[PDB]
């Protein structure tokens, strides 16, 4: 995990664009310039937007990085981040990640905020978030998720923001949010949910905003009556895409009628 | 050509929740060109970086919304981020 001779930047970082990023961070003249492990240790934040990066190989050597922001690159693999235990903010939006290697996050116990917005994740590993006990922000919106493993969020007690919008979720596991007592902001809009389990939001006593629109709610499917009663009791929580209170924004497919309208309250 | 809306989103999701909260507050007072609307304080309350990017492109345009977002980032001290935003639009 260390370099024992001063080494050209281009050698430690094979990605030409990432090596350019490292050179700018260290403020050297050229990527051919020789860098020591002491100089690499001074880097604690990286910002590389839209830099056509394919690989962050060589980032294993930057043990003090706390702030890592690499949006709109071409990353397919984040294995090289497994041991950056000082990471506290990790924003990887608009990349092309299709999977998370199992245990890729088990060592990142200092993470506050994680964004995997606009990636290509079709599934999540079991227990993938179990070690991120200090996580407050989790954005998974605009992926290709087909389901959520049971208990996937059970360990994220400090979570205040959870965005699952724009995926292809057809169901939610029983009790999938039951441990998220501090959650203020839950986005489920634009999925394929026909219903949710009875009392799925019942234990979210801190919820301030929820987005339920653009889901094919089935007015006869089991559990829709509880959802309708929940919406009628928490009408101000429910928001539309413009950001306004809209308890009617969740709509029964086919008929188009508000899920709220199912029961009279 | 669509590049500036992407740059606005990339910048705003890079921010911590605290920095987004201060950014949105700064939007209330940041100087605006003649004839352009100001986003109401209440409208900002529920907005994440996705929501804010759409609102900024609908009040201002893609092109002016990016210039304004760079102005606010400069007033917050985040000079590096404002540079990558201005760089991406041109």
């Amino acid at each position: 995990e260390t370099i024992t001779v001063s080494t050209p930047i281009k050698q430690i970082f094979p990605d030409d664009a990432f090596a350019e990023t490292i050179k700018a961070n260290l403020k050297k003249k050229s990527v051919t310039d020789a860098v020591t492990q002491n100089e690499l240790n001074s880097i604690d934040q990286i910002i590389a937007n839209n830099s056509d990066i394919k690989s962050v190989q060589g980032i294993q050597y930057l043990p003090n990085v706390r702030k890592l922001m690499l949006p709109r690159n071409k990353l397919h693999d984040i294995s090289a981040l497994k041991e950056l235990t000082n990471l506290t903010y990790l924003k990887l939006h608009n990349n092309q990640l299709q999977s998370l290697p199992n245990g890729v996050f088990d060592k990142l116990t200092n993470l506050k905020e994680l964004s995997l917005l606009f990636n290509q994740l079709q599934s999540l590993p079991d227990g993938v978030f179990d070690k991120l006990t200090n996580l407050t922000y989790l954005n998974l919106a605009h992926n290709q998720l087909q389901s959520l493993p049971d208990g996937v969020f059970d360990k994220l007690t400090n979570l205040t923001y959870l965005n699952l919008a724009h995926n292809q979720l057809q169901s939610l596991p029983e009790g999938v949010f039951d441990k998220l007592t501090q959650l203020k902001d839950l986005r489920l809009y634009q999925n394929q949910l026909k219903s949710v389990p009875d009392g799925v939001f019942d234990r979210l006593t801190s919820l301030q905003y929820i987005w339920l629109h653009d889901n094919p709610w089935d007015c006869t499917c089991p559990g829709i009556r509880n959802l309708s009663e929940w919406i009628n009791k928490h009408s101000g929580v429910v928001r539309n895409s413009a950001g306004s209170v809209a308890p009617d924004s969740a709509k029964c497919s086919g008929s188009g009628k508000p899920v709220r309208s199912i029961i009279c309250p | 050509m669509g590049r500036a809306r992407d740059a606005i989103l990339d910048a705003l999701e890079n921010l911590t929740a605290e920095e987004l909260k201060k950014f949105k507050l700064k939007l209330l007072s940041v100087p605006l060109r003649e004839g352009y609307g100001r986003i109401p304080r209440g409208a900002l309350l529920s907005m994440d970086a996705l929501d804010l990017t759409d609102k900024l492109v609908s009040f201002y345009l893609e092109t002016y919304g990016a210039e304004l977002t760079a102005n606010v980032l400069r007033d917050m001290g985040l000079q590096e981020m404002a540079g990558q935003l201005q760089a991406a639009t041109h």
